[PDB]
RNA sequence: UUGACCUCAAAUCAGGUAGGACUACGCGCUGAACUUAAGCAUAUCAAUAAGCGCAGGAAAAGAAAAUAACCAUGAUUCCCUCAGUAACGGCGAGUGAAGCGGGAAAAGCUCAAAUUUGAAAUCUGGCAACAUUUCUUUUGUUGUCCGAGUUGUAAUUUCAAGAAGCUGCUUUGAGUGUAGACGAUCGGUCUAAGUUCCUUGGAACAGGACGUCAGAGAGGGUGAGAACCCCGUCUUUGGUCGAUUGGAUAUGCCAUAUAAAGCGCUUUCGAAGAGUCGAGUUGUUUGGGAAUGCAGCUCUAAAUGGGUGGUAAAUUUCAUCUAAAGCUAAAUAUUGGCGAGAGACCGAUAGCGAACAAGUAGAGUGAUCGAAAGAUGAAAAGAACUUUGAAAAGAGAGUUAAAUAGUACGUGAAAUUGCUGAAAGGGAAGCAUUGGAAAUCAGUCUUACCUGGGUGAGAUCAGUAGUGCGAGACUAUGCAC
RNA sequence: UUUCAAUGGCCCGUCUUGAAACACGGACCAAGGAGUCUAGCAUCUAUGCGAGUGUUUGGGUGAUGAAAACCCAUCCGCGAAAUGAAAGUGAAUGCAGGUGGGAACGCCCUUGUGGCGUGCACCAUCGACCGACCCGGAAUGGAAGGGUUUGAGU
RNA sequence: GUAGAGAUUCUGACGUGCAAAUCGAUCUUCAAAUUUGGGUAUAGGGGCGAAAGACUAAUCGAACCAUCUAGUAGCUGGUUCC
RNA sequence: GAGAAGCUCAGACGAGUAGGCAGGCGUGGAGGUUUGUGACGAAGCCUUGGGCGUGAGCCUGGGUCGAACAGCCUCUAGUGCAGAUCUUGGUGGAAGUAGCAAAUAUUCAAAUGAGAACUUUGAAGACUGAAGUGGGGAAAGGUUCCAUGUGAACAGCAGUU
RNA sequence: CGAAACCACAGCCUGGGGAACGGGCCAGGCAAAAUCAGCGGGGAAAGAAGACCCUGUUGAGCUUGACUCUAGUUUGACAUU
RNA sequence: AAACUUUCAGCAACGGAUCUCUUGGCUCUCGCAUCGAUGAAGAACGCAGCGAAAUGCGAUACGUAAUGUGAAUUGCAGAAUUCCGUGAAUCAUCGAAUCUUUGAACGCACAUUGCGCCUUUGGGUUCUACCAAAGGCAUGCCUGUUUGAGUGUCAUU
């Protein structure tokens, strides 16, 4: 917000008709260049903005936990999509397995050389290469506002346990690292945008479906929480439309293109 | 002017409100401050409990007086009772409250258990290292700060599950009752002035 | 990534600390690196520059120019190296300021103060 | 005449203390109007602005003369809720709390009213001695004397009680040193890594090759986008002083430590605040409605008395509290001051008035009013010298990557202006449609695939056929040459 | 692109029935310049849950690095009951009713803008039940019996 | 009638002036209710006034300064791309 | 197949102030994405060249320039000017125009100097004419006083003063 | 040596229509660069959001047996007594 | 045909918009509690080799003592009384000091560097006058001390 005296900080009053001046207000006085200058409007030099900002605007936006245990479980299953992951730019061309899950041993990690093997190894450290080669100066203002460089994002670890996995993961470039239990849609869905790349521990992968549950099992870790019913059960609308049993009771197929 | 549909409006904002805007951006802040400073008592009064024990009351209203919350003291019969004495209760940590009374044998009862589980869990380290007195503990050795609601909890009266249905049960009208009751509550003054009158004014006639 | 609460990543804080840091800190500030054989002699990777001392330019035009320092402009963050100048219009010499970063030392002005740190800063004389 | 007491004086007497500044938050007094009511006087703005007095790191409030009407709760403060509700209001505009409940934090107490009367047991000051120190700077102890004080200083009591008694129950702080630590810590860090090669560039911090570290790829500087050039960042022990019973068997070990409290039955008593409560009236205020609080005046209390129980009065009960004396941390506030970390904020007519020697220059007698103004270049390398001119300067030269960067300096728009070039013009010009004239611009198709076809070399193709069962597909291999 | 030739073309904005007006503002250019935020309300739309709904008053993971994300208990707000000033009372005769139109579906016709059977939503209408009012009236109680009525109800 | 103090007329000059009140001629008074310096007192619903609503720092039928205040305006002007 | 938010066929219709709705163009900042652009030249600016869209606007050739910037999906706002006798700043026609005319008046020679109507010296002619254009003070100013140098700015012409 | 006012763009007339007296619109009279000194017909010339009148549920100075109050003043009661 | 005017373009002008930066501002959050008669905030006057402003300082004057680091400050110098040295620096820190005239301001005043008083010590012939230096002289209030007043109340002389 600006300061709540800016632009009243001045003696000026309107001088009114006569003058062959405009009836805004001016400043009194002499022997400076402020003498008779207008003043207190916003079309004003050195005057008070329009509206002028206020601390007290809505600066939090609450959305209902459901939603939010809704949003994350979208995620979770959108990370488990290997093709969502390519569409978000995700290098997981030569990944084994999607969901990508680790021994319980890489919790134990203690170097960054450890967990860049690690990353080269199940073919991850692509997504870490391509954030390094997108480093670059932010275009515009933020520079000066402490956010002078950006990047894309990287591969998204989850564990369970920390025994110095969070540590040897930090300094990668692009690697975020979090628990299993608190799992964040800004980093499941950066952007807004599905299908992040996410490389699960043993430990984690197995608390999946204790942090979760399922449609009919609440989850022990969130209390009376279900997750949530599908309004269509297939999704395969293509399937269901070329089956059998509706092209059997359809009409003539009809022609596609008419000759004028 | 007004001319849209809703209710009249209602806005108190004819002062100077924007001069008294409370903010809560401090809210995340002083939720950590608190944090810490109950982290700082408990660390500087280790092994002591963080909360004293506190009795079970009965709220004051026909809108509470079914559940039981937490009270500020026990009460001097109740410490009588308990054989604690009022000066050593706050020494050993026991709240007293001088100002409330038990009209209930059910709630000194109630109270009274809760002081006998605490001094039964309670460890008093001797005023002597090594010299247990009267009262003191000679194990202080496996002492670790606990809760004390997590082993005196405050629970609410239960609710029973089922019984028999009486014969008195079948011919109790409780509409009747209530109306009865009711009527009798506002009426019995005045029937009792009226028979008061009626034996003044029969003994002035024979008189 | 930084952690610590005391420490600033503004920068317009470390901005205005670099540029307005008194003669003790800019001392500190104005380091070049040692030599590789005086990395192996003193296990040290870099001190505080110095006077009479012994250097040679890693960067810009005046590469490969050994002399040793003459003086040390803390107010400009440049070092005067002796011989390493250009000519005026008249034909004087003016000489040319470096950066202690940007010269490696060869050969250091040892004296009481210069052993008692490196060996406070743990390396061998 | 004198002394004593009482009252009142003086002293540059001995030792102290107050003023003033700061006002974001805090405690009070005083106190509007603009404005809204579509006018306006009550109302509203507002128990606000201005004025005045007084503190602290918080202040204030605070342990019920409190709620409730219940199975009852239980100091104060603050948050949610109660609740835009009860209620107030030309019942118009508008205004508007409180009990309960959940949470944060929790802590209790001290006087006056008692006869110690078998001993004023109480306190200040002077002098001297002995200790102590954040400290020669601070804080005390003892002895003696003089004062204060019986018109009452001490001790047990403060209603939750308690005293006088009655009978049996148990008996406790300060000096040293070690290990683990805890504030300042700083002898300071074991604290990691390229400044290798090629191109461009004035400069590599750019691109590419080869590497390295990472508990360090936050940030900043360095002749352009630097994790490895520098400061740093991350991680991580220790020399030191002090609080050193803050703890442990704080051991070790001095006297702390022989009579003060401790609960118990029984009785007798149980002192409890006066022009105060309360009543009337007036003014103000409150949601407080036959008065919510405050204040002026008149009357003026009582001892199971008095206050409260939200409709005035009388009477009879019931419930709760115990006023007219006092202290008390925490949770709470903080546009002032100091220090620190940040930002979906502004990028020099913006952001504070002030990014710059800004409350500065300057104006007014005065109270007060109050600006404008950032950027050469990496580095002044800030143009040697010759020549013209009285000089300012010009022309040659010179520095630089750049002088289309020369201090009248980053780039350098428009308005406006000069020169050059083109065109037009008989008291406006500008514009639209159509076309002429002059000037100017692009359309590279005959790239590419393919029919026929002259010269030319060539590991030779389909059909076959051998090589996860039927069959379609294809890589490789021998025949087909 | 310029100019020429023919034809057409009044200076923009504003108040106004009416502007080219002898109505007002505008010499020119650059930069700035005016429906924003908040406490509510109403309609519509989207999302989540659904007779429930609302985690952020508060507490924990917390120390790391954490104004974030995540988790957690009791209250409480709104809704699930209305009516009357109030004391109070407080919603099924029935398939939770009947009638008309009515989506969708099914069965017959026999190709007609078809006949039959149910009938969601919604509207209109006749009733039933709850509260209030007015009755009969069969100390305290208003139960069956009613009404030309009334409610922002079932 | 001179100095000094004023300002009748020319409704002269000037009237983006020498000047936000001046210049020239003419005119009134000129030994007292005269003119004037310095010091001092009276301050805004107040002062002072041989009285014109005159003067009170170029401001007077209620001075100036700051604040309430971004006072209200059923009125005027403006209100930015297709 | 034809970014089913797609493809395809046919018919009718088209004025518009106040006002309403929809779809789009442009600006600053934020998240995601584009082995995105760039010192072999980003942004900006000029343009008597080119292209696209009905339009808001966009792309590009040629110059200058020197350090950052953009496309797409979302988020967000101090987001679009011809007016407001609008604000600040700069600059025009009027225009080399109005004007620089009160207070009687200057002239000759020499010196200095690059430069003399304004400086200095000499001579002449004049005025203030003692209630002065003389000599001093009070208030007010504050170094303007004096000497030596200068002629960038001021002395509304000039300057050696 | 060197401005300022003013400036939508500009500037030859007649008639017509028109917001009822046009420089622009329509029909005619006409129409040849660039300039100097005057001049006061026109530009309904310039200044100044008409000071006259009206409206506003806008004020202010003043007046009164307007409405509501008030300093002061008069009288009484109570206290001082 | 020139001149003149108008339009466009290229260079040269006027002007400082646009673009990019920013030791600045604004906002949020966290932490802390420390002015003064032992003389505060504020004002004035002075202090450097060359210094008007700002910063700092006070006749010990861009400062002294003490501590820490360790070769500079810089525009010019000066300083080699400097470096195997308890030492340069407008360095950092900071527990000892100095701290002009004022200002709540305090001997009385102040549009005056005006007018006084007390003590002690020194200089000019000066046990008393003059000069110089050092230390002092405000008000209200509190607890004590001393000296007192009262046709206020009390006893032996």
């Amino acid at each position: 917000a600006v300061s709540e005296k800016a632009g009243h900080q001045t003696s000026a009053e309107s001088w009114g008709t006569g003058r062959a001046l405009a009836r805004i207000p001016r400043v009194g006085g002499g022997g400076t260049h402020r003498s008779g200058q207008a003043a207190f409007g916003n079309m004003c030099r050195s005057g008070r903005m329009f509206a002028p900002t206020k601390t007290w605007r809505k600066w939090h936006v609450k959305v209902n936990q459901n939603e939010k245990r809704y949003a994350i479980s979208s995620a979770v299953a959108a990370s488990g999509v290997p093709s969502l992951l390519l569409a978000r730019g995700h290098r997981i061309e030569e990944i084994p397995e999607v969901p990508l899950v680790v021994d319980d041993a890489v919790q134990s990690f203690q170097k960054t050389k450890e967990a860049v093997a690690l990353l080269k190894e199940i073919k991850a450290y692509r997504d870490v290469v391509k954030v390094a080669n997108s480093r670059k100066l932010r275009a515009g203002k933020g520079k000066l506002r402490n956010r002078r460089h950006v990047q894309r994002r990287g591969p998204l670890v989850v564990f369970n346990e920390d025994a110095g996995i969070v540590k040897a993961f930090r300094n990668i470039p692009g690697v975020e690292i979090v628990n299993v239990r608190r799992l964040n849609l800004l980093q499941l869905a950066p952007g807004g945008h599905l299908g992040r790349f996410v490389i699960w521990t043993k430990s984690a992968f197995g608390l999946l479906d204790s942090v979760f549950g399922s449609t009919t099992e609440a989850a022990q870790l969130k209390k009376n929480y279900f997750l949530p019913e599908n309004i269509i059960s297939n999704a395969d609308v293509t399937r269901l439309i070329n089956s059998d049993e509706i092209q059997s009771i359809v009409k003539a197929a009809g022609p596609s293109r008419v000759k004028r | 002017a007004i001319h849209v549909k809703g209710q009249l409006p209602n806005a108190h904002f004819h002062k100077d409100w924007q001069r008294y805007v409370k903010t809560w951006f401090n809210q995340p802040g002083r939720k950590l401050r608190r944090r810490q400073a109950r982290q700082t008592k408990a660390a500087k009064i280790a092994p002591r409990p963080v909360e004293a024990i506190r009795p079970a009351v009965k709220p004051p209203t026909i809108r509470y007086n079914m559940k039981v919350r937490a009270g500020r003291g026990f009460t001097l019969e109740e410490l009588k009772a308990a054989g604690v004495s009022r000066r050593v209760a706050s020494t050993i940590g026991i709240p007293v409250d001088h100002r409330r009374r038990n009209r209930s044998e059910e709630s000194l009862q109630r109270n009274v258990e809760r002081i006998k589980v605490y001094l039964a869990h309670l460890i008093v380290f001797p005023r002597k290292a090594g010299q247990p007195k009267k009262g003191d503990a000679t194990d202080v050795s496996g002492a670790e700060q606990t809760d004390v609601a997590a082993v005196l909890p405050i629970t609410q009266e239960a609710v029973e599950e089922a019984k028999p249905i009486t014969e008195e049960a079948k011919n109790f009208n409780a509409f009747s009752t209530l109306s009865n009751e009711r009527a009798y509550a506002r009426y019995a003054g005045a029937r009792a002035a009226f028979q008061k009158k009626r034996a003044e004014e029969a003994e002035a006639k024979k008189k | 990534m930084k952690f610590s609460r005391d420490v600033t990543s503004s920068r317009r804080k470390q901005r205005k600390a670099h540029f307005g840091a008194p003669s003790s800190v800019r001392r500190v500030l104005m380091s070049a690196p040692l030599s590789k054989e005086l990395r192996e002699q003193y296990k040290i990777r870099s001190l505080p520059v110095r006077r009479d001392d012994q250097i040679t330019v890693i960067r810009g035009s005046n590469k490969g120019r050994e002399g040793k320092i003459t003086s040390v402009y803390r107010k400009k963050f440049l070092l005067l190296i002796e011989r390493v100048t250009r000519e005026k219009a008249n034909g004087a010499s003016a000489p040319v300021g470096i950066d202690a970063s940007k010269v490696v030392i060869t050969k250091l002005h040892l004296d009481k103060d210069r052993k008692d740190l490196i060996v406070r800063k743990g390396g061998k004389v």
